[PDB]
RNA sequence: CCGAGGGUAGGGCCCGUGACUGGGGCGAAGUCGUAACAAGGUAGCUGUACCGGAAGGUGCGGCUGGAU
RNA sequence: UGGGAGAGGGUGGUGGAAUUCCCGGAGUAGCGGUGAAAUGCGCAGAUACCGGGAGGAACGCCGAUGGCGAAGGCAGCCACCUGGUCCACCCGUGACGCUGAGGCGCGAAAGCGUGGGGAGCAAACCGGAUUAGAUACCCGGGUAGUCCACGCCCUAAACG
RNA sequence: CGAUGUCGGCUCGUCGCAUCCUGGGGCUGAAGAAGGUCCCAAGGGUUGGGCUGUUCGCCCAUUAAAGCGGCACGCGAGCUG
RNA sequence: GAAUGCCGGCAUGAGUAACGAUAAAGAGGGUGAGAAUCCCUCUCGCCGUAAGCCCAAGGGUUCCUACGCAAUGGUCGUCAGCGUAGGGUUAGGCGGGACCUAAGGUGAAGCCGAAAGGCGUAGCCGAAGGGCAGCCGGUUAAUAUUCCGGCCCUUCCCGCAGGUGCGAUGGGGGGACGCUCUAGGCUAGGGGGACCGGAGCCAUGGACGAGCCCGGCCAGAAGCGCAGGGUGGGAGGUAGGCAAAUCCGCCUCCCAACAAGCUCUGCGUGGUGGGGAAGCCCGGGUGACAACCCCCCGAAGCCAGGGAGCCAAGAAAAGCCUCUAAGCACAACCUGCGGGAACCCGUACCGCAAACCGACACAGGUGGGCGGGUGCAAGAGCACUCAGGCGCGCGGGAGAACCCUCGCCAAGGAACUCUGCAAGUUGGCCCCGUAACUUCGGGAGAAGGGGUGCUCCCUGGGGUGAUGAGCCCCGGGGAGCCGCAGUGAACAGGCUCUGGCGACUGUUUACCAAAAACACAGCUCUCUGCGAACUCGUAAGAGGAGGUAUAGGGAGCGACGCUUGCCCGGUGCCGGAAGGUCAAGGGGAGGGGUGCAAGCCCCGAACCGAAGCCCCGGUGAACGGCGGCCGUAACUAUAACGGUCCUAAGGUAGCGAAAUUCCUUGUCGGGUAAGUUCCGACCUGCACGAAAAGCGUAACGACCGGAGCGCUGUCUCGGCGAGGGACCCGGUGAAAUUGAACUGGCCGUGAAGAUGCGGCCUACCCGUGGCAGGACGAAAAGACCCCGUGGAGCUUUACUGCAGCC
RNA sequence: GAGCUAGCCCUGGCCAGGGUGAAGCUGGGGUGAGACCCAGUGGAGGCCCGAACCGGUGGGGGAUGCAAACCCCUCGGAUGA
């Protein structure tokens, strides 16, 4: 339930923020943050590889349970909502009745006081983890394996969630978030329902120093540019593009397929997204 | 105005410092030359 | 002290007028088409939307004040 | 107090028919369409037929000259929440009534905002016909929209 | 071309005369007044403003008149820009 | 003898410019060969959120003392950051190391690369972060939390006593964290005192006073008090914390809970130890048995790991505590007490600067802390001042032009000019009051006005205290006084109307452009199913991301509102298992060479044979593009209408002489006395137009345009005045430039603009202050222009390769 | 060679004083319940004014400079990108 500003200054016009109505706890758990190491978009070279990053607020990395057939019927209890940074997601704080404590990336309807168990038995209920093949068809899930034991790997931001379809043999299909249907092996994990937050989408960013805070630089646009350093670049006044679109390494950027031609996975791929 | 020559210790024997030029084959090749010259000082000085 | 009024500054209402512009009424014999009245030759009207020299057309839903 | 009929409303489920698209099979020279055609589609295998799948929307028969609501309006089926209303008894209150400028709420369609959805249909638009013309009627396409949620709009041959 | 700074303005002038005014004339289709045209004449004079970067030009208000040209389209080791 | 040659020397410019902030000097005494310049005294001025004081960098003896003055010092020099010599820096507690980790770096394992080398988990290194024990005073010419004095403390070793299942690099707890706002109680610091201490003072008209002037504290162990921080206790179960675990985690039960207790800090007090002014007298002595007290103000510091709110969600590791494992329980560890032990490096001095970075004793640059008082609403602003530190290392005169910086100006008031450029005006606070428009916030400090000092009287509330007095803080009313004038000095908006552009705050060409440019939230297209796409790399490996389509890359557009039309023929991209073409390879009809021959060797047609291209489709917020001629209405004119050619389709809505309009100062209207600009219209748009977005838009802008009011030295049109220079004298003393010079005007001549040639004219020799017409003056081997089969950046459907991808 | 400058990473530090007064909260009003209104409290913001600090808008000076980018007056930001 996005909030809104009164237009108290030029950029509360229209600055949203999130509620943080599901939030129940306001300090992470000290035994499961770790430091993030902040990159700015520089590899190991120290190069930039991914431009316009740095210089966003400082970040404890929180140690999230991609797996959950860590502790098959071990049921745990949801002590806890937390706001974590690192994801769009909400996190939910389990407490096994085993002691052990985990963060799971948090579905929609999940309440605290609830428990949650995973394992092939575990009811079809909002916060389990099953096998793909134990999840009847129909059933709306998130968090999912991409390959057995692998970790849950697709469908892990605000609001998405991936959609059984049927089964063939060891494996099922899924309708993923981007709308492509694909063969998923049955045995790999999904735990049930669709992730929360879905409000996430409507979150009006409403200045320039908002990108600054989340670690977005400035983005400049190759038509600003000069050939030196852009296809776009130069030109007397504003300049049309005057060629196919292209991006600062020179490879067409308005409909170029990239996917690689024989990658395996094209066999477990049935068709591709939507919309 | 603020020039360009900001003197600092730790800089200078980390940069052009005896260590640093025998960790690298270029480096090396500086200190051979200057010895074959016949400089009084290989690498420059710092109180450390 | 108050004080006719004069001065300075800023408001409100009304009247007249203005390059140009909007449509309206009227005007014996202009130009274009033929929308309506017969099932008016696509029944008509309708609120709305979009479009088209023009009357109009078409979509959606409504009315019979529609014929056979 | 005790009973009844009902597409009255809201929510969530869920059932089959049909259209479209996808896949597999079988099969070949046309299909479609009209007043007649053409555009379109089809040997790169269409149409027609069979099995499988996805998805949206609308609910045939019952069905009526029917029923319900204040009106707009409401139609598969199920459950829950809920309104109105009629009848019987003649039990209670004791005129506590009628209307109602303002106010408030409801209000078909189309339209608007933000998400979502999108099979069929279809303003705009394109093409094919027709015609003197044809910014139409007819044909092949087709985007909004038609659907859901929330929030607006507040119109009507909102009529008996 | 081992550089002769380029438009306009400002400042400062100085010169030519094919004279805008003022002085002297002849002719007039010169009654007077006022003009026209030509001749002599460079001593002095030849305004303020609106527009535009403007030179120029148009306009306002005047004036005896609101001259036209040369001086590296006078003048940036004088200014402006 | 020339090369703007090279190296050196020495000239010219010239006793010229300059001598480095306009904070400022004068006199007496001294020293000395010599004194504006050194020392001392008195007087004057300057800084005082510094121009004072303390850290950290960097510098490296510059520190102190004696003896010196050749050079260095912009003059002088007896002086000095200079020369010579001697002296000077003292730590278990301050900083760093024998402690910890951060980025990063390095790197057993391992990975990769022709070589060189590149990576890489652990580990190691790495600090201004974490952690850890010293405060006050005295002393030296020069060091001091270091020496000394007083009072405190830490670790290591060993011993004694008491206690305990002791024991770790392993487990766990803790360490451990943001931004904004902020409570209580304190401290630092500060103000006042009619109280306490003090050498003295009475002046010049008055004052011997409840007078003036000076000072009225600092540190301190245990204990105690005040204020805070941290922390539930017991039991039972237990499968998790990669072995174990009595610890931690999870479940349950009992009791405690805005407490308390335990613990830990801060502040207060505290044995004790110190300090102690003015003034006077020669850094010292005295004052002085110095006194050392009360009230108020009060932090941004402390208690602190405090509290609240918010979203952008806020290091690690060790020290420490707890658990146990090998082990070992004659040990070991814990607590107390005692004795012993306690290393290496730095420490001088400068440190907003004459010692650091700028070639200079250079108006520039340099991080942290302290930064007093009064008044002005506040404050680190401003003026003046304390402590402290300076007068800026050339002076003395003069009182021209001219220049700079500054003050004023009669009448006028933008007439100045490209432009109100510049400079006026306005200016703080309190109160009254405030428009279109608007996105309801704003526009707004709109505009525009009134008030402002001092005195007396009456009075309201708050803080401290006690509920009072005193002190302190916010006020309210009445009556008066003075001046030209009361934010009386200093610091402190001119305003309005209307266009263009860009939504906005931001960003930019270091050193000629700050903007309309870039960015920006937002919108759309597109790629990406994760070992993602994409990017850097030969690779390994990284980034992406410890992210997963509500995500990430690329591209354009640029808040928001209302919108974004038609063309898919060409190019791009997407789809298309047919067909056409298509390389290596397959195939081998059929030939050829050689050999006696078996053979060996060579050429080789059909046909099979990928991507790509052809071909069939799709696709515009993909690259892009969106017509011509002729005719027509009952006045004329003009054409709703028609004809025909052409195209892939012929520009829609909206806007339009525009940041676009050539003709052009279009035409008309407004504004002006007058308007090439401006605003409003018209539309024959040379050559607008819809995300290289179209049209608007409140608010915003050191953007660009037009107007008005206010006010002015901008101007008519200049005048006077101030200081710093210019000028003169003493000291010190450059520069570019320079073929040599005994270097005049005119009219000619000349390679076409002559001091230098001809003919005239004019002219005694040599300077100083000034002005800039000439020496085609200086500067820079023209940056425009061309030329060179000269170079470089950039583009592409130029050529040819290469990476990359297929 | 990143001791200048550009970006990023780690760890610290800094931003006088004054002004405006969002959400929320409380109370009150309102209603069937609501929305909502009013008052108080509150202290938000690439909010406002203005030092430090960071800038460099206009003009003047300087131009063999104090300075190979400085000086004076004025001006922008100053809790934030
Ligand atoms: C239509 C026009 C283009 C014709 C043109 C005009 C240019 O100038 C002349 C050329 C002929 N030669 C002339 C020439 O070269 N002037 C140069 C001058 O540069 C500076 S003046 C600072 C100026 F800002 C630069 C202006 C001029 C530079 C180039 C020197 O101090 C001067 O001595 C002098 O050298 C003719
Ligand atoms: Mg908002
Ligand atoms: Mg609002
Ligand atoms: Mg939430
Ligand atoms: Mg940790
Ligand atoms: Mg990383
Ligand atoms: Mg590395
Ligand atoms: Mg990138
Ligand atoms: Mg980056
Ligand atoms: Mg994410
Ligand atoms: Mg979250
Ligand atoms: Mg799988
Ligand atoms: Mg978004
Ligand atoms: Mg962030
Ligand atoms: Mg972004
Ligand atoms: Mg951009
Ligand atoms: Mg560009
Ligand atoms: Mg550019
Ligand atoms: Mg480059
Ligand atoms: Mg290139
Ligand atoms: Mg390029
Ligand atoms: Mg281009
Ligand atoms: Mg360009
Ligand atoms: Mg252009
Ligand atoms: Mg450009
Ligand atoms: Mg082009
Ligand atoms: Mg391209
Ligand atoms: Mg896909
Ligand atoms: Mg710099
Ligand atoms: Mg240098
Ligand atoms: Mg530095
Ligand atoms: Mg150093
Ligand atoms: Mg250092
Ligand atoms: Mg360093
Ligand atoms: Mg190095
Ligand atoms: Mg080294
Ligand atoms: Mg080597
Ligand atoms: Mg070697
Ligand atoms: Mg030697
Ligand atoms: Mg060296
Ligand atoms: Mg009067
Ligand atoms: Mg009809
Ligand atoms: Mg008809
Ligand atoms: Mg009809
Ligand atoms: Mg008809
Ligand atoms: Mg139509
Ligand atoms: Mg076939
Ligand atoms: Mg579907
Ligand atoms: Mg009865
Ligand atoms: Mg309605
Ligand atoms: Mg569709
Ligand atoms: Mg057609
Ligand atoms: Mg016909
Ligand atoms: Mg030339
Ligand atoms: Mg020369
Ligand atoms: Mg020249
Ligand atoms: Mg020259
Ligand atoms: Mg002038
Ligand atoms: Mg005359
Ligand atoms: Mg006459
Ligand atoms: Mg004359
Ligand atoms: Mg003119
Ligand atoms: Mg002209
Ligand atoms: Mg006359
Ligand atoms: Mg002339
Ligand atoms: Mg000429
Ligand atoms: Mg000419
Ligand atoms: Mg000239
Ligand atoms: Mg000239
Ligand atoms: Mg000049
Ligand atoms: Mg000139
Ligand atoms: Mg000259
Ligand atoms: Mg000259
Ligand atoms: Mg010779
Ligand atoms: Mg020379
Ligand atoms: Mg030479
Ligand atoms: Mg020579
Ligand atoms: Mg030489
Ligand atoms: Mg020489
Ligand atoms: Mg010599
Ligand atoms: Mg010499
Ligand atoms: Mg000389
Ligand atoms: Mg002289
Ligand atoms: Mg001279
Ligand atoms: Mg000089
Ligand atoms: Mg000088
Ligand atoms: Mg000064
Ligand atoms: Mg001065
Ligand atoms: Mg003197
Ligand atoms: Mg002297
Ligand atoms: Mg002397
Ligand atoms: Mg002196
Ligand atoms: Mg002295
Ligand atoms: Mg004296
Ligand atoms: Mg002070
Ligand atoms: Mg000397
Ligand atoms: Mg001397
Ligand atoms: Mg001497
Ligand atoms: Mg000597
Ligand atoms: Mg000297
Ligand atoms: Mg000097
Ligand atoms: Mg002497
Ligand atoms: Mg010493
Ligand atoms: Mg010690
Ligand atoms: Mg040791
Ligand atoms: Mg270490
Ligand atoms: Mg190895
Ligand atoms: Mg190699
Ligand atoms: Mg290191
Ligand atoms: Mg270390
Ligand atoms: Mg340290
Ligand atoms: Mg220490
Ligand atoms: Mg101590
Ligand atoms: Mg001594
Ligand atoms: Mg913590
Ligand atoms: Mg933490
Ligand atoms: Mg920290
Ligand atoms: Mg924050
Ligand atoms: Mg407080
Ligand atoms: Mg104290
Ligand atoms: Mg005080
Ligand atoms: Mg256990
Ligand atoms: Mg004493
Ligand atoms: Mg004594
Ligand atoms: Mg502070
Ligand atoms: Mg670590
Ligand atoms: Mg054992
Ligand atoms: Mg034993
Ligand atoms: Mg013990
Ligand atoms: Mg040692
Ligand atoms: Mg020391
Ligand atoms: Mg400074
Ligand atoms: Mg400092
Ligand atoms: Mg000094
Ligand atoms: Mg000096
Ligand atoms: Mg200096
Ligand atoms: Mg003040
Ligand atoms: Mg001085
Ligand atoms: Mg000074
Ligand atoms: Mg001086
Ligand atoms: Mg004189
Ligand atoms: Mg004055
Ligand atoms: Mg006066
Ligand atoms: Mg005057
Ligand atoms: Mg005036
Ligand atoms: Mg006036
Ligand atoms: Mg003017
Ligand atoms: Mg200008
Ligand atoms: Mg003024
Ligand atoms: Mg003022
Ligand atoms: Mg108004
Ligand atoms: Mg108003
Ligand atoms: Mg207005
Ligand atoms: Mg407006
Ligand atoms: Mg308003
Ligand atoms: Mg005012
Ligand atoms: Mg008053
Ligand atoms: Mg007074
Ligand atoms: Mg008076
Ligand atoms: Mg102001
Ligand atoms: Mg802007
Ligand atoms: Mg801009
Ligand atoms: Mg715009
Ligand atoms: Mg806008
Ligand atoms: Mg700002
Ligand atoms: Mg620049
Ligand atoms: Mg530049
Ligand atoms: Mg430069
Ligand atoms: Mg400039
Ligand atoms: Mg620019
Ligand atoms: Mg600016
Ligand atoms: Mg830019
Ligand atoms: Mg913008
Ligand atoms: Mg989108
Ligand atoms: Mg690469
Ligand atoms: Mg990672
Ligand atoms: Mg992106
Ligand atoms: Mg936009
Ligand atoms: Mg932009
Ligand atoms: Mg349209
Ligand atoms: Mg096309
Ligand atoms: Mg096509
Ligand atoms: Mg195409
Ligand atoms: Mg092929
Ligand atoms: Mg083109
Ligand atoms: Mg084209
Ligand atoms: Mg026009
Ligand atoms: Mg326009
Ligand atoms: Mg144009
Ligand atoms: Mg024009
Ligand atoms: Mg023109
Ligand atoms: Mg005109
Ligand atoms: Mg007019
Ligand atoms: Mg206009
Ligand atoms: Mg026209
Ligand atoms: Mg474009
Ligand atoms: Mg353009
Ligand atoms: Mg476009
Ligand atoms: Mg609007
Ligand atoms: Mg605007
Ligand atoms: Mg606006
Ligand atoms: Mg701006
Ligand atoms: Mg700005
Ligand atoms: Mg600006
Ligand atoms: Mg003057
Ligand atoms: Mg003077
Ligand atoms: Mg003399
Ligand atoms: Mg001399
Ligand atoms: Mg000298
Ligand atoms: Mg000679
Ligand atoms: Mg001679
Ligand atoms: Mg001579
Ligand atoms: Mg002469
Ligand atoms: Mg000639
Ligand atoms: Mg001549
Ligand atoms: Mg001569
Ligand atoms: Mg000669
Ligand atoms: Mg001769
Ligand atoms: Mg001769
Ligand atoms: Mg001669
Ligand atoms: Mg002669
Ligand atoms: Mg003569
Ligand atoms: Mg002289
Ligand atoms: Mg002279
Ligand atoms: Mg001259
Ligand atoms: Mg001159
Ligand atoms: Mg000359
Ligand atoms: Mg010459
Ligand atoms: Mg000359
Ligand atoms: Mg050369
Ligand atoms: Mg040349
Ligand atoms: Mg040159
Ligand atoms: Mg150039
Ligand atoms: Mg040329
Ligand atoms: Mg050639
Ligand atoms: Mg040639
Ligand atoms: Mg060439
Ligand atoms: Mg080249
Ligand atoms: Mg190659
Ligand atoms: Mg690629
Ligand atoms: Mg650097
Ligand atoms: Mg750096
Ligand atoms: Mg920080
Ligand atoms: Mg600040
Ligand atoms: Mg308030
Ligand atoms: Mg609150
Ligand atoms: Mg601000
Ligand atoms: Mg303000
Ligand atoms: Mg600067
Ligand atoms: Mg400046
Ligand atoms: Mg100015
Ligand atoms: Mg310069
Ligand atoms: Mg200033
Ligand atoms: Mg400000
Ligand atoms: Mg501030």
């Amino acid at each position: 339930a996005v909030k809104k500003f009164k237009p108290y200054t030029p950029s509360r016009r229209f600055m949203t923020v999130a509620d943080f109505s599901e939030i129940t706890k306001t300090e992470p758990e000290k035994s499961l943050v770790k430091p993030l190491k902040k990159t700015g978009g520089r590899n190991n070279q120290g190069r930039i590889t991914v431009r316009f990053r740095g210089g966003g607020h400082k970040r404890l990395y929180r140690i999230i349970d991609f797996k959950r057939w860590d502790k098959v019927g071990i049921p745990a209890k949801v002590a806890a909502i937390e706001y974590d940074p690192n994801r769009s997601a909400r996190i939910a704080l389990l407490h096994y009745v085993d002691g052990e404590k985990r963060y799971i990336i948090a579905p929609d309807g999940l309440q605290v006081g609830q428990q949650v168990v995973a394992g092939p038995d575990a009811p079809i209920q909002v916060g389990n983890a099953l096998p793909l093949r134990f999840i009847p068809v129909g059933t709306v899930v998130h968090a999912v394996e991409l390959e057995p034991k692998k970790g849950a790997k697709l469908a892990r931001a605000a609001g998405t969630s991936a959609q059984i379809q049927g089964r063939e043999g060891d494996y099922v299909i899924l309708r993923l978030p981007s709308g492509e249907l694909r063969k998923v092996h049955g045995e790999c994990y999904a735990t049930v329902g669709a992730v929360g937050n879905a409000d996430h989408k409507n979150i009006v960013l409403g200045k320039a120093g908002r990108s600054r805070w989340l670690g977005r630089r400035p983005h400049v646009r190759g038509a600003a540019m000069n050939p030196v350093d852009h296809p776009h670049g130069g030109g007397e006044g504003r300049a049309p593009r005057g060629r196919p679109p292209a991006s600062p390494w020179g490879w067409q950027t308005k409909g170029l397929k990239t996917r690689k031609r024989r990658k395996p996975s094209s066999r477990f791929i049935i068709a591709r997204r939507k919309k | 105005m603020k020039r360009t020559w900001q003197p600092n210790r730790r800089k200078r024997a980390k940069t052009h410092g005896f260590r640093a030029r025998m960790r690298t084959p270029g480096g090396r090749k500086v200190l051979k030359r200057r010895r074959q010259k016949g400089r009084w000082r290989l690498t420059p000085a710092v109180r450390k």
